[PDB]
RNA sequence: UUCAUCUAGACAGCCGGACGGUGGCCAUGGAAGUCGGAAUCCGCUAAGGAGUGUGUAACAACUCACCGGCCGAAUGAACUA
């Protein structure tokens, strides 16, 4: 059980994000640089891997 | 800006040449659908939108080649654009508002009215099975066609159009979400 | 409730009165233990998910002459003997359930409602449609959809309403049109519901009888408004075949209020330990509990009430008498395709007129174990006669044919038995059309094979199985001695399994293949401590490509007897594969005539016919795919040594000269034969090391690498599952040859190209890329050309050769032409 | 006639076996060429092509589904030419 | 420290088009704007790249550029320390 919308929503707070690759975080899928200041606060990033 | 003074000399040619216009208004539209009305009337009815460079065609209206532009500025907002000619406008109103049909459930499009459908065999193999069986709608196999056994009123009006009933609505020929393409205004002489 | 032998005997007699049908469904839908629950309330008994090793347990009940004014056949009984042969769901142990559909009429589906109908369940559908077998849709787990989920009417129906259209998609597809309308449906009471960990079943028609006149009108007519488009309104007290009122509100549909909303009280009352609501309702459905009953408080509580409400076996074996098949219907048009060639000859006649007093006909799919004398029985079904204990009968192997005589074997049965769930007692007779098990047979059939009295019948369908043998793996012995044992113990696996298909190999290995991985280390633990007996050695199957030349060796290798005498010069050139292939296609044989060979090779596949007629081996064993000519003419001793040449040839050309593996497509050309005076000189003892040691020389200089076996993968499987085999092939060298499917049917029966090195677990990958929908017949074709050159330990098979010398324990890598060469 | 990629509109009415073909951009660059570029170029890749053809090949357009909506003369001078590298016509669509 | 276009009507922003040839030259077991080389065109207007990506086995579908609504003056891009 899944549906449209709902699935949709799921992945908008799981998936739809922008893993940083140097510390990994969850950063907004439509972000730029990390909050973070243990790496820097890096521009290195990409978004969270799909399934296959 | 190069372009943009160029825009002004160019429509401007059209307006000061030709007798009657229209300044037609279209929000929901198709670039494909689009081209087909220029060619509806590759001559008589030539179309030729606007923008901010027809915000200059009211300080072109400034220009005034005739005293009837006052009659044209109030009429700036909108997807509105152009159509010229020169022939009586009853019979080119007529083509104009016989250049209007639309599109279908673009997935997550405005759901405003009901959404009711008959139920007859649709006349196709069982296919897309799978999405009516996390849907839920009573449908039998008859003669290996699908046939439609319940007058599902599929989505209630007033809301965004789930990516799944969207498509299978499409194999039903449900096109109701746009319904564009008509005038803003009409003017003449 | 079976007396006797005779008694039920005398039943089995009306095969009006024979439901034999087989119960397949998927992993884990609960069917293995349900039919544990229908047995133990209305099995068999006379005067006394992994399917592990299954046999078929008999069963009858009791119905009434009113129900059969339903049932469109030829049935004048009221007692039935149902026959259930167990055949195991699953993919990677679909080796039964082939066996169970060809050797039955009809079949029982176990869907669920939460895990529904999966892929397998859809596939294994397919085969009992693709077999003409009828349908019984059983959707079980339906406490665990109210009690571990619970869900509303209208909303629940939905969850069945998607079960009833998942398999309903299985029918109009993967099924034949012969049967009529052979599609399920619920309300036409075809569709079954109920619990079977819990006992309890009901049908749909099971409450149209405990309701008919309670209603006003015919319970047919009503059953079929029960089910879809029907509502009933609490306010006008009629019928009306829309879900709102004369306002616009919502209602309860027909089925909702009338069946499910009583269960759906019963259920949560009994659920809550409310014995201050469970009489009322109890009394609603007339069910009684005394003593230790009411001992079992909510779960317990509900377990034992709802089966003296909806009846086990009762109302399963409602719809089983009233709508599945028997042979009298079923073989009217099953045995079609239940026989190849004269359809209109007499024998298959037989078995459409179902004579048990005419042509015996009887096809064992089966061999139940028991070791004992000999080994173990046989298992067939009867279609068109009565057996003996003693009876002298013919056997048709997979070859024979009417008019030949290999594969028939006509001796005289021992004595017969009845199977009784899992063990059996002799029994003397049995009918056409109807599953027995004929002993004494083991030590002569060749597993699965025909059985008939007639010498003038064709032959049957040999299964079907739609898998094929496509896990490969080699054993040893970890204590070398025991070796004789394991090897006797393939055999026994023969005669312990269906596909499991043991073979030898070009590796000196006893190779074992099956359905799966599972399959196989199941096969391997029943033979560890059963079958074998002793500590194995199993490991990835070890594969032998072949070493041969091609860019035609340059230069002439220079190779003169032992004394340093008689010198010979050899050119190693690329024999053409048309050509190479004849030899071991049996075109140019090596026992055939040169002129006409010459004509054949010169015209067909093109040659001079001076080295086409001058050919002289066929390397190795003058069998294989190395041609050697004779490039001179001026030779004083031409074949007065051509034999020592001949000889040594092949022992070089089977023992390489790369590694240590035989040669393909490459021609040994004789330039020049530069002999000795006296002939003693001239004799093998030196053309030996001589001729061998110049294919060794003019082998290492005639540019070579390895034409390995590769696999035509026939990978029939969904539509949608592609996507994940192009991405799979995209990885192994994957060479799809073609890709072509029947319109309709969404299965897309793919061919293609597998290295043999690249599939020591290839299936796997398979399944795991689009569920276990793809399926891999590998049948290895032919050999395709690599290109790596393995001299250098960098060339792929470069790493495999040397670890091949590696592993006979050779002279490590590969030594120079220079190491054993002759000159200045 | 026609072979690369397959663009052929099927209609069928219960037994109704009929076909109308879309003659896509491969079909006209090969329809009014001789054999060479008919056939015997199976083991062999299509790259040549320059010599002037003309007007027939604007009723060519016309067998190449007429959905563009505009002029025919007009839009030849671009499909044939930047996506045709074989039979350029005139050295001046690009 | 440098170039745009720039209230005339901006960029960030939300609102409507992302086209024909075209399932383009080939290339394909398969490739249709998105495995791929080579071409990078004009019919039309407000505009649409043989096309910015996702995803289809490939189709389809969504989306970006381009361009129309409104928000309505800057404020975007490129670099130094
Ligand atoms: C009907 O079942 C068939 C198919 O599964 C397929 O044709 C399979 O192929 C087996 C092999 C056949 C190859 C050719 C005939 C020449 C080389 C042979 C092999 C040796 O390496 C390659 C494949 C895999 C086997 C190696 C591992 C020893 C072969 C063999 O039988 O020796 O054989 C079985 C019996
Ligand atoms: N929740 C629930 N589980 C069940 C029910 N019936 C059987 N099972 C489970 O099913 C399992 C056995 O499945 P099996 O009979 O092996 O499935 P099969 O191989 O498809 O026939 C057991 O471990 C039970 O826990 C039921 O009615 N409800
Ligand atoms: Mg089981």
């Amino acid at each position: 059980i899944i549906e449209p919308s709902l699935k949709a929503l799921a992945s908008k707070y799981n998936c739809d994000k922008s893993v940083c690759r140097k510390c990994y975080a969850r950063l907004p899928p439509r972000a730029t640089n990390c909050r973070k200041r243990k790496c820097g606060h890096t521009n290195q990033l990409r978004p969270k891997k799909k399934l296959k | 800006r190069e372009k943009k003074a160029e825009y002004f000399a160019k429509l401007r040619e059209y307006l000061e040449e030709y007798k009657s216009l229209f300044v037609v208004g279209v929000d929901n539209v198709s670039s494909q659908q689009m081209h087909e009305v220029r060619k509806e009337l590759r001559g008589r009815a030539v179309v030729l939108m606007g923008k901010n460079t027809m915000v200059r065609r009211a300080i072109r209206g400034f220009l005034s080649d005739l005293p009837d532009f006052e009659k044209l500025l109030p009429f700036v907002k909108g997807n509105v654009g152009f159509v010229f000619t020169n022939e009586p406008l009853t019979e080119i109103k007529n083509v104009i508002v016989s250049n209007r049909v639309a599109a279908p459930a673009r997935a997550g499009a405005v759901a405003p009215e009901d959404i009711w459908v008959r139920a007859v065999n649709t006349g196709m193999e069982p296919g897309k099975t799978s999405f009516f069986q996390a849907l839920g709608v009573p449908t039998k196999i008859a003669r290996g066609t699908i046939e439609i056994v319940s007058d599902v009123k599929v989505v209630d009006a007033g809301n965004k159009v789930g990516q799944s009933e969207a498509s299978l609505l499409n194999l039903l020929n449900i096109s109701p979400f746009t319904f564009g393409l008509t005038v803003v205004q009409v003017y003449d002489n | 409730v079976a007396f006797t032998v005779d008694q039920m005997r005398s039943l089995m007699d009306k095969v009006t009165n024979v439901r034999n049908m087989s119960v397949i469904a998927h992993v884990d839908h609960g069917k293995s233990t349900l039919t544990d629950s229908l047995v133990q309330r209305a099995g068999i008994i006379s005067a006394a998910g992994i399917t592990i090793k299954s046999t078929a347990i008999s069963l009858y009940s009791e119905m009434s002459d009113e129900d059969v004014k339903e049932i469109k056949q030829k049935t004048d009984g009221n007692s039935f003997l149902i026959n259930l042969i167990d055949s195991p769901g699953h993919v990677d142990f679909s080796s039964e359930v082939t066996a169970a559909l060809r050797v039955t009429d009809g079949a029982l589906v176990v869907v669920d409602t939460i895990e529904g109908v999966c892929v397998q369940t859809e596939t294994v559908l397919r085969q009992a449609l693709g077999e003409r077998i009828k349908p019984v849709v059983v959707i079980n787990k339906v406490d665990r959809a109210l009690l571990e989920l619970q869900v509303s009417k209208e909303d629940l129906y939905q969850t069945f309403a998607r079960t009833v259209e998942s398999v309903n998609v299985i029918v109009s597809t993967y099924a034949d049109e012969v049967l009529g309308d052979v599609q399920v449906y619920p309300a036409r009471g075809t569709v079954a519901f109920g619990s079977g960990l819990h006992g309890w079943a009901f049908t749909i028609r099971q409450f149209a009888t405990r309701y008919a006149k309670k209603f006003g009108v015919d319970k047919a007519k009503m059953m079929d408004r029960l089910w879809g488009d029907s509502f009933f309104n609490p306010k006008t007290k009629k019928w009306t075949n829309k879900d709102t009122d004369a306002e616009g509100k919502p209602l309860e549909r027909a089925f909702n209020m009338f069946i499910l909303d009583p269960i759906f009280r019963l259920f949560t009352a009994i659920m809550n330990f409310k014995k201050d609501e469970i009489p009322v309702l109890l009394e609603k459905l007339e069910i009684v509990l005394k003593g230790d009953e009411k001992d079992l408080e909510g779960k317990a509580l509900l377990k034992v009430v709802m089966r003296k409400f909806l009846p086990a076996a009762d109302a399963l074996l409602e719809m089983i008498v009233l709508h599945l098949p028997s042979p009298v219907t079923a073989q009217a048009y099953r045995a079609e395709q239940l026989y190849e060639g004269p359809a209109d000859d007499a024998n298959c006649i037989a078995i459409k007129n179902c004579d048990p007093k005419a042509d015996l006909m009887l096809y064992v799919s089966k061999m139940v174990p028991t070791s004992d004398k000999g080994r173990f029985y046989a298992f067939g079904r009867v279609f068109a006669g009565t057996v003996k204990s003693g009876q002298k009968v013919r056997i048709q192997g997979p070859n024979y044919v009417p008019g030949k005589k290999d594969d028939l074997f006509i001796k005289a049965i021992q004595r017969v038995v009845l199977m009784m769930g899992r063990f059996v007692e002799p029994i003397d007779d049995c009918p056409a059309g109807n599953i027995i098990g004929l002993v004494g047979i083991d030590q002569f059939l060749l597993k699965t094979g025909t059985l008939t009295t007639s010498e003038t019948a064709h032959n049957m369908k040999v299964m079907k199985f739609s898998v094929s043998p496509v896990v490969q793996v080699a054993v040893e012995v970890k204590n070398a001695n025991d070796l004789p044992k394991l090897v006797e113990g393939l055999k026994r696996l023969s005669k312990s399994d269906p596909c499991v298909l043991t073979y030898m190999s070009e590796s000196g290995e006893h190779i074992v293949a099956g359905t799966g991985e599972l399959h196989l280390e199941i096969c391997l633990q029943d033979l560890e401590h059963d079958h074998a007996g002793v500590p194995l050695k199993i490991s990835p199957p070890v594969v032998a490509y072949r070493e041969t030349v091609e860019s035609e060796s340059s230069q002439t290798a220079l190779s003169k007897s032992p004394n340093k005498h008689n010198r010979i010069y050899l050119k190693a050139e690329p024999i053409d594969e048309e050509v190479s292939l004849a030899i071991e296609n049996g075109i140019i044989n090596p026992r055939d005539d040169f002129k006409a060979r010459a004509r054949i090779m010169a015209d067909d596949y093109g040659w001079d016919v001076t080295d086409a007629r001058k050919i002289w081996c066929f390397g190795p064993d003058g069998n294989g795919p190395n041609l050697v000519i004779d490039q001179t003419k001026a030779v004083q001793y031409l074949h007065e040594i051509k034999d020592s040449v001949v000889a040594a040839f092949q022992w070089a050309t089977k023992e390489g000269p790369i590694f240590g593996e035989e040669m393909r497509s490459v021609r040994v050309n004789i330039l020049d034969v530069t002999l000795h005076a006296d002939a003693i000189h001239r004799g093998g003892g030196q053309i030996i090391p001589t001729m061998r040691r110049a294919t060794y020389a003019g082998f290492l200089l005639a540019d070579p690498k390895i034409q390995e076996p590769v696999f035509l993968v026939e990978i029939q499987c969904p539509e949608q599952a592609v996507g994940g085999i192009y991405s799979v092939l995209n990885k192994k060298r994957g060479q799809v040859v073609s890709e072509e499917q029947r319109p309709g049917t969404p299965l897309f029966t793919v061919k293609a190209y597998l290295p043999v090195n690249e599939s020591f677990g290839f299936t796997g990958e398979l399944r795991q890329a689009t569920g276990g929908q793809a399926f891999p017949q590998m049948v290895f074709d032919h050999w395709s050309t690599l290109g790596s050159d393995p001299l250098d330990p960098t060339s792929k098979a470069g790493e495999i050769v040397l670890a091949a010398r590696k592993r006979h324990g050779m002279k490590e890598e590969v030594p120079g032409w220079q190491e054993y060469y002759d000159k200045l | 006639k026609g072979i690369k990629v397959t663009v052929q509109l099927k209609i069928q009415n219960r037994q109704a076996a009929a076909s109308v073909v879309p003659s896509a951009s491969s079909l006209v660059i090969t329809a009014l060429k001789e054999p060479p570029r008919d056939r015997k170029k199976d083991k062999n890749v299509k790259h040549s092509g320059n010599i002037q053809l003309d007007e027939i090949i604007e009723i060519a357009r016309q067998m190449r589904d007429k959905s563009f909506g505009r002029t025919l003369a007009s839009v030849t001078k671009e499909i044939l030419g930047t996506a045709q590298s074989v039979g350029c016509r005139v050295d001046f669509k690009n």
